[PDB]
């Protein structure tokens, strides 16, 4: 019943079946080659995560 | 988490890189959360949806 | 390609150097070299570390 009382409630909505997992994964992954905005060291933390 | 970052402790990686490292991350993925969100829409047409 | 790097990373860490700073300038050298278009042969220095 509170799945779908957010969904009322917040209009937003989001894939599940690891839609959202997959694509963060892959798009922070390639990212930080092309940014090169934070540290040398920075990219084994967004490496592991 | 802990499991990857397993790795780079026994290499050397000092602990806070590690977790600077995740929250430079958390903020790139909220910029990339509001662009893969979808709006739903409040009418109650959605009930097959 | 991740298991041939222990040989530079130890080589490094005998001498008290650390072994993730090196690993970062030199990865950031050859990104360069390419954009320049021009030969660059990269090592690593243990005297000074970089």
């Amino acid at each position: 019943l509170r799945a779908v009382a957010n969904v009322l409630k917040d209009k937003n909505i989001i894939p599940g079946a690891g839609a959202f997992y997959i694509a963060l994964s892959r798009y922070l992954r390639s990212a930080n080659m092309n940014k090169l905005g934070a540290k040398g060291k920075t990219k084994t933390g967004i490496e592991a995560f | 988490l802990l499991r990857q970052a397993h790795r780079f402790i026994q290499e050397g990686v000092h602990p806070r890189i590690i977790t600077d490292g995740f929250e430079i991350a958390r903020k790139e993925s909220m910029k990339f959360l509001d662009e893969f969100k979808i709006s739903k829409t409040n009418l109650s047409n959605d009930r097959e949806f | 390609a991740e298991a041939l790097l222990v040989i530079p990373k130890t080589l490094v860490k005998n001498s008290g150097f650390d072994p993730l700073d090196v690993l970062a300038m030199v990865e950031d050298e050859l990104d360069d070299a390419q954009d320049s278009d021009e030969t660059r042969y990269v090592g690593v220095d243990l005297n000074i570390g970089d």
